[PDB]
């Protein structure tokens, strides 16, 4: 009549329970994706409703086991899951504002549109619209009117309640017996017990920080580039030693400078790498590529796809018949049923595409054995990180010359090289700033060490200090500039990309290295090697069951988060920017700005 | 020799509440299973099938199960689990021949085919060749147990039988044909 065994039977019971409810969950999802109809919204909310009520139901019967009690390190994480109050901490009316403001703020972002001065009858919306404008526009005046009107329509807008979100949020956190609501983010990185393997939650703060101060001199070299590449366009706009402006980015945010590639690229001349002649002359559809991508994944010793894998998946769009919502996604509904839906046509990106999306689905498939609670990636960035390693390793010149769509006469040169890692740098390395210097601030923020009437003193500051951006126009308290991003007017967070970024890097290396690659890191195919598939799978079949530095051990070797690999990938680019700007200017300065 | 209302009847039972069908008095001749059921699976952990054919068998005794797909390997001797514990348990020295295959094309609905039960929850252990039907409540603690509600328990837990499951969730039905030869 121990507490342990009771603990293990309920436990027992609810795997059963949850498995079958959260199938039928996942059957109504996907069937409303596939589809467009109001009884199919109505059938959905029905289903999620149950879902919702089950869990919540199940959570009360759980609180009777103390979890001091326990010696198992296996159970312990099952009943720290289940054990937590997910938002009964508050009160009723507490409950009701918090979901109205999310809401609010979600509507409100949502349904953002736009209307041209003096024209009462043209508005443009945000997506399509401001999009097109920053992505696919050489004009100046139109990029800053943009730029100025939408974070003054939408930041003087969004912050007041954006205040009551934060204060609602942080009496939550505190509720909960945490420090602060980005304590509360910060958890999910967080790994207690096992000697040896100790996490604590403000060790990642200083990890993230060490990490950083090492990139930072091939980011200097790679802006002073950039800067100086971009004379070219604006002769007349750009400050000789200041800060690059933000409104020139090609992005209303900054997050990625790919649509830069045709302005900086280095030699011009011999136009890049594209197979889709050789597609088209032999007929390709969906299939073809799918079962591509499955050779290559089975040439490594992975299992192949399941029998029902080809069947119950769409591959092309049905057409005008039907109306679903064309983004890739793979599904992991439970009991064998793993599905792929992605609007496919003949092109490089979906070709990609396509091997990202089944490494997703062999991940799924990894962990299938473990109890339901312990089955996702061991935290939040192993996943988009396995993804990845295999569209890096699938797209060289290499391989695609090996399988027969290129020719095999194929002479590959030391020309191109340099311009394939200059489109993989200006949408790789140039984001992590931002990521960085976002996650700085909303810590900042939650933790409250800058007052409210002294936020855009410090965010302006953080900017030309970690992006090296400057503001093109003064802005007053009225400003709210961070909440117009999609993951930050959504309760979301934002330090995954950083981590994701970081561990592909390890993962391609140690890979290769085991691999037996001869040459540079950028030419390597982890093709042909059980070495390298053993060794990954050996990560992907233990799920959740352990904590994530063993997991990273049995791949990478090490335990903490490596930079070298980020580095290692950039040699010859870091060559050629050393040589290329000798005779420049080093370094950004806060001393020029437009308006002054 | 009486097979075909065994081994192609209309409905067979769940896994607490076993059949012991029995079979006397003819020749074991079932080289008709052999053509109108593709069994996947036949393991006869006594002596040969094809010397099966030699001796004949009086009071032999067959199973009717519908159980899961990773759930048949438990059905060997020597072996643990949920089913093998607390449902259906082999000898060590066991004599026969088990026979199983896929049942999807008759035992799913698309609602689900929530007829079959099985065994889960025990304070005890089992003994070879045992069938219970007990369905009084089950206690986990110290306190008097009154219905389902708090910890006292259900002992019986039902499948989720679906059309497009996989493979390892799609039935199996097994019959356990254990003639032992020494006995019949
Ligand atoms: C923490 O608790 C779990 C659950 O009780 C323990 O899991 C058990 O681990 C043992 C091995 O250490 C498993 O034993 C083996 O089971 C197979 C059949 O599945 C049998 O053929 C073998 O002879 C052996 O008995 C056991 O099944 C497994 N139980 C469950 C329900 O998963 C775990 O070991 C505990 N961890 C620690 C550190 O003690
Ligand atoms: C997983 O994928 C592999 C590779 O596609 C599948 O391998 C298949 O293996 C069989 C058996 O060798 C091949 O069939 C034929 O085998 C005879 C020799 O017995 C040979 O003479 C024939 O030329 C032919 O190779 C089959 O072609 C091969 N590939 C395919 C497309 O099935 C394997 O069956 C897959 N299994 C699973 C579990 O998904
Ligand atoms: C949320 O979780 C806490 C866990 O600390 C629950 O706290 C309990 O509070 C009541 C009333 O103060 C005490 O009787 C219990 O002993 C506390 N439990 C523990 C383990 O400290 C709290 O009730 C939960 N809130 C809910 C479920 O609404
Ligand atoms: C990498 O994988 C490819 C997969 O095709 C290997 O190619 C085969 O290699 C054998 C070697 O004798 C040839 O006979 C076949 O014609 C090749 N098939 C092709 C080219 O489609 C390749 O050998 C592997 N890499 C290495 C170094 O062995
Ligand atoms: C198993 O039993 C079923 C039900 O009696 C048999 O089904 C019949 O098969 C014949 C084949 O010619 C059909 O003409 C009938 O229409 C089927 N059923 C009905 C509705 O009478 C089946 O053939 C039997 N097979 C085995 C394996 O013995
Ligand atoms: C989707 O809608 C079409 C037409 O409305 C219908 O034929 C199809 O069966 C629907 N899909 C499902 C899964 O029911
Ligand atoms: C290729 O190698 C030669 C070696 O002399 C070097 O001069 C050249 O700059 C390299 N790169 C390109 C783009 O040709
Ligand atoms: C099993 O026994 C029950 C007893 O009522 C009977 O109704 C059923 O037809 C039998 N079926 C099999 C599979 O032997
Ligand atoms: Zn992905």
């Amino acid at each position: 009549s121990t507490i342990e065994e009771q603990a293990k039977t309920f436990l027992d019971k609810f795997n059963h329970e949850a498995e079958d409810l959260f199938y039928q969950s996942s059957l109504a999802s996907w069937n409303y994706n596939t589809n467009i109809t109001e009884e199919n919204v109505q059938n959905m909310n029905n289903a999620g409703d149950k879902w919702s009520a089950f869990l919540k139901e199940q959570s009360t019967l759980a609180q009777m086991y103390p979890l001091q009690e326990i010696q198992n390190l296996t159970v312990k994480l099952q009943l720290q899951a289940l054990q937590q109050n997910g938002s009964s901490v508050l009160s009723e009316d507490k409950s009701k504002r918090l979901n109205t403001i999310l809401n609010t703020m979600s509507t409100i972002y949502s349904t953002g549109k736009v209307c041209n001065p003096d024209n009462p009858q043209e508005c443009l919306l945000l997506e399509p619209g401001l999009n097109e404008i920053m992505a696919n526009s050489l004009d100046y005046n139109e990029r800053l009117w943009a730029w100025e009107s939408w974070r003054s329509e939408v930041g003087k807008q969004l912050r007041p309640l954006y205040e009551e979100y934060v204060v609602l949020k942080n009496e939550m956190a505190r509720a909960n017996h945490y420090e602060d609501y980005g304590d509360y983010w910060r958890g999910d990185y967080e790994v207690n017990g096992v000697d040896g393997y100790d996490y604590s939650r403000g060790q990642l703060i200083e990890d993230v920080e060490h990490t950083f101060e090492e990139i930072k001199p091939l980011y200097e070299h790679l802006h002073a580039y950039v800067r100086a590449k971009l004379m070219n366009a604006y002769p007349s706009y750009i400050s000789p030693i200041g800060c690059l402006p933000a409104h020139l980015l090609g992005d209303m945010w900054g997050r990625f400078w790919t649509n830069l590639y045709s302005l900086t690229v280095p030699f011009g001349q011999k136009p890049n790498i594209d197979v889709t002649d050789a597609m088209v002359d032999q007929a390709w559809d969906a299939q073809r590529i799918f079962k591509e991508a499955e050779k290559f994944f089975v040439s490594v010793g992975l299992p192949n796809m399941t029998q029902g894998f080809w069947e119950n998946s769409m591959l092309t769009d049905p057409g005008n018949v039907q109306k679903a919502v064309c983004h890739p996604t793979a599904w992991d509904l439970g009991k064998g049923d793993f599905r792929i839906l992605m609007c496919t046509k003949v092109t490089m990106d979906d070709f990609l595409t396509a091997h990202h999306e089944m490494g997703h689905i062999q991940y799924d498939m990894a962990y299938a054995a473990q109890p339901f609670l312990l089955r996702n990636g061991a935290n939040e960035g192993f996943h988009e990180a396995v993804g990845e390693i295999m569209s890096l390793s699938a797209a060289t010149p290499k391989h695609l010359k090996s399988i027969g769509l290129l020719s095999p006469d194929f002479q590959e040169d030391n020309e191109t090289e340099i311009n394939f890692l200059l489109k993989q740098a200006l949408t790789i390395v140039g984001t992590l700033p931002f990521t960085y210097m976002l996650e700085k601030w909303r810590w900042m923020v939650f933790k409250g060490e800058i007052p409210k009437d002294q936020w855009m003193k410090k965010w302006w500051e953080m900017k030309r200090e970690i992006v090296g951006v400057v503001e093109p126009v003064p802005h007053d308290e009225t400003y709210c500039d961070p909440a117009s991003l999609f993951h930050v007017s959504n309760d979301y967070s934002f330090i995954r990309y950083y981590t994701r970024t970081l561990y592909q890097f390890q993962f391609q290396e140690a890979l290769c290295q085991a691999a037996k690659h001869e040459g540079p890191l950028h030419k390597c195919d982890i093709s042909n090697s059980t070495e390298a598939g053993q060794k990954l799978f050996n990560m992907l079949r233990l799920g959740k069951s352990e904590p994530w530095t063993l997991a990273l051990e049995n791949v990478v070797g090490a335990k903490n988060m490596n930079v070298r690999p980020l580095l290692n990938y950039f040699e010859p680019l870091f060559t050629w920017l050393k040589d290329q700007n000798k005779n420049s200017f080093v370094g950004w300065s806060t001393d020029w700005s437009p308006y002054a | 020799c009486p097979f075909h209302e065994v081994f192609n009847a209309t409905r067979f039972a769940s896994v607490y509440a076993w059949n012991r069908t029995r079979i006397s008095n003819c020749v074991a001749d079932y080289s008709v299973l052999y053509n109108f059921a593709p069994f996947f699976a036949f393991k006869c952990y006594g002596v040969s099938p094809t010397k099966l054919n030699d001796l004949c068998f009086t009071n032999v005794y067959a199973d009717s199960f519908v159980i899961k797909g990773n759930e048949v390997s438990q059905i060997a001797p020597g072996q643990t689990g949920n089913i093998a514990d607390y449902n259906y348990k082999l000898p060590d020295d066991f004599t026969g021949c088990v026979i199983a295959w896929n049942s999807n094309k008759l035992d799913s609905k698309h609602s689900g085919n929530y007829d079959y039960w099985y065994r889960s929850f025990r304070k005890s252990k089992l003994k070879p060749f045992e069938r219970d039907i007990s369905t009084e409540i089950y206690q986990a603690g110290n306190k008097p147990c009154k219905g389902k509600g708090p910890n006292c328990y259900f002992p019986l837990q039902s499948y989720g039988f679906r059309p497009t499951y996989g493979v390892g969730h799609q039935p199996y039905r097994v019959v356990v044909l254990s003639f032992e030869l020494l006995h019949a």
